[PDB]
């Protein structure tokens, strides 16, 4: 075995937009990771259908970065709710190992379709 | 009674299956091989001891042994279904070994087996480990690998200082006979990555899941995602294999007319000095899924680490 | 200054490698031969091609 991140990670909360300051209150299940040097988010999920931008607040509050996203992917989930659709995003420049980590954890801990 | 001579013709498939056991009955076979492990309590690149496998060598017309093995492994029933599903998703790739799932009883109970067909004796980590941990006191694996692929003959090692680089500089020519095998392995790896991306499968690629013909197997640590959104992790694979690419001169075939070792050389004009597009084409052909920006000209790098990476 | 000019103008921007200037514009050639076996394979006769 070479495996893909046994010990998992924790958390998903905050905001998003489409043109810079379009992030108003909260439009993202911005997912995972509070690293040892500080909070560094990995994955973004969107109950909406089209977003190019987000703004995650952290530590100082004054430092909250206007992140550039990437073209999305879509899937349906096997939640107890039933029909639930989001459009998946990753923060741009996210290397392959991190996407594998979040995809594996999301698929193996919670049920999807 | 039965068992051994019935397991033999059950492992025996439908193609030709002229098999002979590797000194076993219905029990497993134990070997000493190199692996690349990461399982939250152990890590490293060392030589462990395999335990759960039965191997059957294959014969041919004149009843002399050949370099083909039927290596069946025994594991869990949940793993049975998981591997069967992943293989069913991945079976159409021409770079995936042919699996065969069946059930056979060893006792009153019935246990499942997974059989892989036409593998080689050694993998590509065995070769990497042999070349990266050289010891002239005991190098049986390297000698066996060299003689089974017509790189030299068994009496080449009767010489002394046959391994030295300053004395006997002919060992470079001897080593440069594996470059084509390495190049075909690289191409099959790229094919496998494309298939995994198209099928929507997430996993990490290691050197011990590929044999010396390029075929892939062992989908036991993979997961499933929506089609078109797969992602392979290929850091350790390329990083560990890198030093062997220049020892064996694997990219020699790229200086010929049609990337064919039987045609004359390419004739570039003497006034050309840029070659900035050929480097990008080579990177896209052999290192497609290595995810880190590559600068052909190191004047565009961001720091010294990027300079090292691109150089 | 005629062969040099002839090969400079063929360049797409005026830059050429330095290693091909003596190879295509020099008038004289010098060969150093270790032994006779090498001699009979390189410069045998009165005219040779290189
Ligand atoms: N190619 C080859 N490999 C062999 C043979 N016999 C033993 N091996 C070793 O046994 C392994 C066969 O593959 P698996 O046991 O399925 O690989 P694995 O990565 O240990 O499998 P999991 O534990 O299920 O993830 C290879 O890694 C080799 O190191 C053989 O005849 N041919
Ligand atoms: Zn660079």
């Amino acid at each position: 075995n070479n495996e893909l991140s046994p010990v998992a990670l924790r958390q998903m909360s905050c905001a998003a937009g489409t043109t810079q300051t379009a992030c108003t209150d909260d439009n993202a299940l911005a997912y995972y990771n509070t690293t040892k040097g500080g909070r560094f988010v990995l994955a973004l999920l969107s109950d909406l259908q089209d977003l190019k931008w987000a703004r995650f607040p952290k530590s100082d509050g004054t430092g909250t970065i206007y992140t550039e996203l990437e073209p999305p992917c879509r899937f349906v989930t096997d939640t107890p709710k039933g029909p639930k659709v989001k459009y998946l995003y990753f923060i741009k420049g996210l290397n392959n190992l991190n996407r594998g980590m979040v995809l594996g954890s999301l698929a193996a801990t919670v049920r999807l379709q | 009674s039965a068992d051994a001579q019935s397991f033999l013709n059950r492992v025996c498939g439908v193609s030709a299956a002229r098999l002979t056991p590797c000194g076993t009955g219905t029990s497993t076979d134990v070997v000493y091989r190199a692996f690349d492990i990461y399982n939250d309590k152990v890590a490293g690149f060392a030589k462990f001891l395999k335990t759960n496998c039965c191997r059957f060598q294959e014969k041919d017309e004149d009843d002399n042994l050949i370099d083909s093995y039927f290596v069946v492994k025994r594991h869990t029933f949940s793993n049975y279904q998981h591997e069967e599903t992943i293989y069913n998703l991945l079976k159409d790739c021409p770079a995936v070994a042919k699996h065969d799932f069946f059930k056979f009883r060893i006792d009153g109970d019935m246990v499942p087996h997974i059989s892989r067909q036409r593998l080689t004796k050694y993998t590509m980590a065995d070769l990497v480990y042999a070349l990266r941990h050289f010891d002239e006191g005991n190098c049986d694996t390297l000698k066996e690998i060299l003689v089974t692929y017509n790189c030299c003959d068994d009496d080449y090692f009767n010489k002394k200082d046959w391994y030295d680089f300053v004395e006997n500089p002919d060992i470079l020519r001897v080593y440069a006979n594996l470059g084509e095998r390495v190049r075909q392995a690289l191409l099959k790896t790229v094919q496998f990555c494309d298939a995994m991306r198209n099928a929507g499968i997430v996993g990490v690629l290691t050197l011990d899941n590929q044999d010396l013909n390029g075929n892939w197997y062992d989908f036991g640590d993979f997961i499933q995602t929506t089609p078109g959104s797969g992602v392979p992790v290929v850091d350790s694979y390329y990083s560990l294999l890198m030093p062997i690419l220049t020892l064996t001169r694997a990219l020699t075939a790229e200086s010929h007319v049609d990337t064919d070792l039987t045609k004359p050389y390419i004739k570039w004009d003497l006034l050309k000095y840029d070659f900035t597009e050929e480097r990008l084409k080579l990177f896209d052909r052999y290192f497609k899924y290595w995810d880190q920006t590559y600068h052909p000209n190191c004047v565009n790098c961001l720091d010294d680490r990027c300079i090292l990476h691109c150089a | 200054n005629d062969a040099l000019n002839n090969i400079i103008n063929n360049a797409r921007d005026g830059c050429v490698p330095l290693n091909i200037i003596p190879l295509t514009t020099a008038a004289k050639l010098m060969v150093v031969i270790p032994d006779y076996n090498t001699y009979k394979n390189t410069c045998d006769g009165t005219t040779f091609t290189y």
